[PDB]
Parts: C-alpha cells; structure tokens; sequence
C-alpha cells in the first residue's frame, strides 16, 4: 500500500503504525508539500518559500523479497518466513534497484 | 465539470472582452479627444502536479515538472495617450491641444474632471462650458458685447469690444498634467477623474512645465487606427471560433463518457 | 623581525619601464583593425 | 479487473492532454505566452516467469512532464512607447510584493503614480526606472538604455537601464500566473546581463511579443484527443461487458 | 493567432504609414519652405528554425 | 493515433510555412534592398514494408516494393540574390549597388553586419551611418565645411568645400562580396551577418574583383514579383483547403470506427 499520509506533526504514515526508511520512522517538516522521487528519496518544500529550496529530507527504504520467502502475519503486513532468516538477516537490506 | 470546460470558458470570456474593447474603439471614431483602449491579458493559476525541482534520483533533477494551468483572465486595459490628429472646425471657440495636458472641468457635485475635448461654448452668462453645460476651470466670463474671441498658443483668452480697439485679455486658460495619464478613471462625457494611480494633478499654463500648446479653431480627433481594428476583429472572431471548437470537443468527449 | 623585512637601502631602487608591442597568433580574438587603426599602422 | 484501470489511465492521459490544449488555445492573444506540450509515459510492466524467459504485460500511460517551447514569437505593433519586445532569449525581472523576484517575457509596461516602471498589475521592474514627471517622450534603445526628452533640453536625459536575465534552462522555470515565471532548482541561477551581450536578446520599442501558439497544431491535436478518448472509452465499455458475462455465472 | 496574420498586419501598418507620409506631402504644396518627406522601411526579426 | 492524421498535419504545417514566407515577401514590398524568399520542401521518412529487392522466387525479383512514407518537412528557404530595379530617388545621400556586393557596417556590439541599402545619413559628428545609426565601414567622415557629397561609381567619396574650388577626396567606400550570398543569416534591420556557409567576406573596391558599381542618387528596390506572390497565395490557400479536407476524411473514418 503506497497510500502514504502525513500527520499534523510531520510523521509519514502508511496507515498508522508508520513507515521505515533509512533509520527509524520517517519524519518530515510540518509544512509538507512532499514529493517522492523515482528511487524513493523524499524531498520537501515549505509552501511559502522559493522553489529552489527542495533539498531531500528523507529516504524511503524498499525491499526485494518474493513469494516463497514472504509470509502474511495476521495483519496487512508481511514478514520473512523464518526460513529466509537463516539467510538474508532479520532486518533486510535496501536493495538499490527497486523503483517507485 | 471537466477541467477543459472551465479553461475554454475563460478563453471565450477573454475573446469577448477583446471584442468589447474593439467595438468601443470602433464606435467612437468621430469622438473628439477619444483615446484608444487595448486589453492586456494574463494567465491564471497553474496547478502544480510535480514540482519542477523535486529531485528525481539521488543525483538527477527532474527538469520542467508537470503543471497544467488554467484561465486567461484579462488583467487590464491600457489607454493610448498619444497625440491624435487635428481638424479645421473654423469655430472660434474650439481649441485642440498640442501635446500633453488636460482641461479641468467642474462637475455639479463640485468635484473636478479632466477632458481633452475642445468643443467649447458660451452659456447665457458668458462662461465657457463644454457641450453639456460643465463650467470649466478657471472661470472665463466673456463680456456680453464681445465681437471676437482669440486664444493664444499660451492660452491667454482675450476679447475684442465694440469701438474699444484694444484686445483686452479676459482670462487665462491653463492645462493640467498627470504623471501617469493612463491611470485616470474615465466616467463618460469625455471626462476622466483623478485616481490614486494617476498622481496629483499639476496645473500649469500651456507650453510651460511640459504641458502642450493650444490651437484655436481646431479639434483633436480620436486616435483610432481603423485598419488595426479590422484586422484585430478578424483575429478575435477566429479566436472565438477556436475556443468554441474546444468547448465542442470537450462536450463530445463528455458525451461518449456518459454513453459509456 | 629582520631588517630587510622592514627597511630598504637608499641606493637599491626599482624603476618602471613601458613599451608598445604586437601579439601574433591568438586563434582569432585579436583586435578589430577597423576600430583600432594603430594596430594596422604598426 | 485489470483492463479497466489500464483504460482509465488512458482516459486520464487524454484528459490531461486536452487540458493542456485548452490552456494553449485560450491563451492565444496573451503577450509572451509560451505554448506547452505534454510528454506522456507508460507505467510499470508486469513480468510473467516462464518455466526469452519472460513476457511483459504492462499498464498505464502516465503523464511525465509538460515542457514549454521557449521560441521567439511574432511581433505586434502596439503604437505604445512603453511596450517592449525581446529579440532572442532573456526575461525582465520584477519584484513581487513579498520581496522576491519573478521573471516575465511580457512587455506591456506602464508607470505608476510615482513614476516607477510597473508591469500591468503594479509589480516594479528591475532595476527601478523612474520616468520623470513631464517627460514629453520616452525612448527605450535596443540595449535597454531608457531615456526621456524634456521641455527644451536638446538631448535625452538618461533615466535608466533595462537589464534582462538569461537562464541555463528556460524550460525549467516554474510559471505562477500573471505571465510570471519563478526561478527553480532546475533553471539554474539567473545570469543578469545587458541586452545584446552574454546571449541575451535585443529590445524593440513599440512592439509586444505574441503567443507562439500554432492553432493548426492545436486543432489537429483536438482531433486526436477526441478520437483517442472515444477509443479508450470503447475499451472500458468492452471490459465492463466482459465482466458482466463473467458474473452471469 | 497565425504568423501569416501578424506579418500581414505589420505590412498593412507599414503601407498605412507610407500613405500618411504621402498625404502629408501632398497637402503641403504651396506651403513656403516645406521640405518633402520620405519613409524608409526595415524588416523585423527573422525567427530561425534551422540555423544557416 | 492514425498514420494518416500525422501526415496531414505535416502537410498543413508545410503550407502554413509557405504562406508565412509569401506574406513576408508580400509585406516587404517597398523595402529597399530586400531579397525575395522561396521555401523549399522535402519529404520525410519512408516506412519500408517490403524491400524493393528481396526476390520472390529464385527467378523473380519483386519490383517496386511497398513503401508508404510520411511528412513534407520544409527543408529550407532560399533567398534570391538578384539585382533589384533601380529607382531615381535623386538624393545625394542615397546610393544603390549595380551587381554583386554588400555594405559592411559596425553593429553596436562590435560585430560586422552587411546591408544592401544606400539610404545613408550623416549624424551630428559627420560620420556616415545607415538609417538607425549603424556606422558603416570604412569610417567615412564628412567635414563641417562641406557642401555637397559625391560618391563615384568606384566608391571614391569626396566633398566640396566653401571657397575652395576643388573636390577634395574624403574617403573610400569599398564593398564586401561573399561566394555564397544566399547563406547570409538575416537578423532584421535589413542586415545580414556572416556564417560558415556563406564563407569569409572578401573586401574590395567597387567594380574590382567581381563587385558591383555604386550609383549615387539611386535606391535598389525589393525584387518581389507581385503577380507571382498573388498566384502563389491562391495556390497555397487551395492546398491548405485540400490538406484540411484530408484531415476531415481521416476524422470521419475515425468517428465511424469509434461508433463501432
């Protein structure tokens, strides 16, 4: 689900229980005007500033894992099958090839 | 309804304003001192969909993002304050203006307006009034017996009496200049009023302080270039044609959407 | 501080020389002889 | 279903294209308007792994950009001494009420009650040029030296300079309305310069630039937009009927 | 609108100014010391598509 | 969309550019030195489907393969550099050119431009400028004590002084020739500039080295054959009508398709 949302305090939350990218939870400035780049980099703009002030504020981590190594976990959230963990570890790598 | 229909609405309304201005110019040929008007247009909001900044990769830049944009809101109507052409009225009372300046006039409310129309008269009291009875400023009361009226290029108006063979000056007729003539708010009657875009009115004798000269026996014609108007009017008809075709295309699209 | 760094000798002194000359080559970018008559004359 | 969403993206693309066409054609007779062309782009493709070792289904016709054609437009003779047009590249800088700067290619200039050169709405051009009170006539040379004549002083007193700016990427400027663009991260810094040097264009007085909208192109694009919209709507209808027949059983 | 119409508009304006000059000269015969007037024309921009 | 609609678009664009060129020639009658233009067209891609070789049997050859093709891209516009008809302007400061050649001029930018006009003036300093203050090259300076300007057919410009009964020589006015005159890049102001298709200029005195002669008191008119332009206008209007008719036929074909 990519229906991302921003809370009033600047917290980027695919439906609450928020998102993870390059660190802990992703947090963005309150005056959002957020855009998500092709490979995930999250850039922001205060609505009342010149457009040449859009430096990136975060990164949206993306993961490659498919089918036999992914398992539903009683929520809308999947995890690793406990068989793809004597493998690529508990917290997966960012796979710099997944596009948005 | 559909984003295209509002945009085409704006196009039609703007072209209609063009036709309105053109028709007002066209009708006021043979209006002395009339000044051409021309509409200045302006695009409306641009709905930003992707920011033209908004870095696309970790290195790239996304040049020229998406923005749609609507509207052609007409923003202003400039008035061309160039020197119109003169014409021989052979009327002792009609005066044209050589260059900048305006005639000040006192309205019935006591406020003052400004006119570039030399079609003057004299009422039953001997005051110069302008085709509508508006008593000009400064007051000029022609004596009852006066035979001849003359108005010099410097504006000193002087009458000739019976027997008394000395052209005794009877008054001084001076002009008023604004440092932005375009900003005056016309109120009909060939009369403009002061607004806080025009600037304070500076009164001066003709010829001095940049004001124009006075030409008695002439009237200044409207500076309407008729050929420009005809070609502009062809342009406006074809632009309205195009925008109507846009409305029709949107209508047909919305048809086969409903029929779906 | 050394004496040389803050003092100069009476007899030791520099002079200025000036002269006019021409530079050749330049891959174009030279003077416009139409507006620079002295170049062509020299 | 799947085809429904694919054809919906098709409908969205044709609708966006028609919005661009309508904005182009409405803004004919706008001085200095630059017509837009929308560049479309297909979405992700879906791979089917065969036990060439894979085929792609694909979806979507996403609009990826709209670029402005920054080409020289024609000239319209306005018979007004304050209007100017530009031969070549460059924009006039104006100072917004906030304080920052925008750039316009529209020469419909005026003067306010203080003598400043403002642009059809009261935004002061840069650098400030104040026409004196009783200037009999204003002249704006081809390099932008604006001067006026006085009441007998037999030489035009110099009043100011009409600088322009050149950008590395003109198509990257973000337009905000009022025929004003604003500097972005993709336009680069504004390289201020005098007209006639450093790539900036010359100035024409008494002329105003026109919108470079080619109504022939826009009319044929309407033909294409309408027909493509109807074709996509037919695909939508066919998918709907297919799903009907599916749910009958 | 159309580039043809703008070019032709400028042409009409130029011919109009020429006729204005001719009419002013024509009216000002028998005017002492008057000097004839001659209008010099000059084409506007050339919008390049393929550079020469 | 449809392979036909794009082709018809190209045809419409080609005819519109043709009319642009015709209108520019037509409006620039009565412009001295102007050279008539003519647009040259050029067909676009051909989409090969069956190769014209590609034998069908071991004996046959399949002549005249299938090729559909697109587009009418306007490849160029040539400028006709032919002698204009001289007109007897009788003006001492006007000079025409008989034959090849150009006048070199210093633009304010320091670059050199070239014009085929003789409508020269003399500014307050006595320099020879060209209808817009562009100082011609070589620099020609009329002394204050001169009365009449004379320019020989060989370019020798000399003045007559008061009291002195001698025609003292004051300058030489030599032409510039290019070996591809058509390749000059026009920039308005009746001026062209050098490009690397025209080639480097060759400056030489009038008459010599293939240049033309100077006819003082003359002006070279525009070589726009008016009747040709009128008939071209008829032809272009009809061609545009027909290409739009092709667009209409394609549109109706599409409409009958979508109705299905």
């Amino acid at each position: 689900n990519g229906n991302i949302q921003v809370g009033p305090t600047g917290q980027l939350t695919i439906q609450g229980h928020p998102v993870i990218g390059e660190g802990g939870p992703i947090t963005v400035p309150e005056g959002s005007e957020i855009t998500i780049a092709a490979d995930g980099t999250i850039s922001a703009l205060n609505p009342g500033d010149p457009p040449n002030t859009v430096a990136p504020v975060g990164r949206l981590k993306l993961v490659k894992a498919e089918g036999n190594e992914v398992q539903r976990s009683d929520d809308g959230l999947f995890r690793l099958t406990a068989e793809a963990q004597a493998e690529r570890g508990a917290v997966l790598a960012a796979d710099p090839s997944i596009r948005i | 309804m559909i984003s295209s229909l509002w945009i085409a609405k704006t196009g039609l309304d703007a072209q209609q304003t063009n036709m309105d201005v053109i028709a007002n110019n066209l009708a006021n040929v043979s209006t002395n001192g009339f000044k051409r008007q021309r509409a200045v247009f302006e695009d409306l909001l641009y709905q930003t969909i992707r920011q033209p900044g908004a870095q696309s990769s970790e290195q790239t830049t996304l040049p020229s993002g998406l923005q749609i944009g609507t509207g052609v809101r007409p923003v202003a109507t400039e008035r061309l304050h160039s020197q119109g052409n003169l014409s021989q009225t052979n009327n002792s009372k009609d005066v044209a203006i050589k260059g900048q300046g305006f005639f000040q006039v006192m309205l019935p409310d006591g406020t003052s307006a400004y006119t570039r129309d030399g079609s003057f008269q004299v009422d039953q009291n001997g005051q110069l009034v302008t085709a509508g009875g508006f008593q000009v400023q400064p007051a000029i009361t022609i004596p009852a017996n006066a035979l001849s009226i003359t108005i010099g290029r410097d504006g000193v108006v002087s009458v000739t009496q019976q027997g008394q063979a000395a052209p005794v000056q009877v008054g001084q007729l001076n002009l008023t200049t604004f440092m932005n003539d375009t900003g005056l708010e016309s109120i009909g009657e060939n009369l403009y009023i002061e607004t806080q875009s025009s600037g304070a009115p500076n009164e001066s004798t003709p010829g001095l302080n940049g004001a124009g000269l006075l030409y008695q026996g002439y009237v200044e014609t409207s500076n309407v270039n008729v050929a420009e108007e005809l070609v502009n009017m062809i342009q406006v008809q074809r632009a309205y044609e195009i925008n109507s075709k846009a409305v029709s295309t949107t209508d047909q699209m919305l048809q086969k959407l409903t029929q779906l | 501080e050394r004496i040389r760094d803050l003092t100069s000798v009476q007899g030791v002194r520099e002079n200025s020389l000036i002269g006019y000359g021409l530079v050749v080559g330049l891959d174009g970018t030279g003077d416009q002889t139409t507006q620079t008559p002295f170049t062509t004359q020299t």
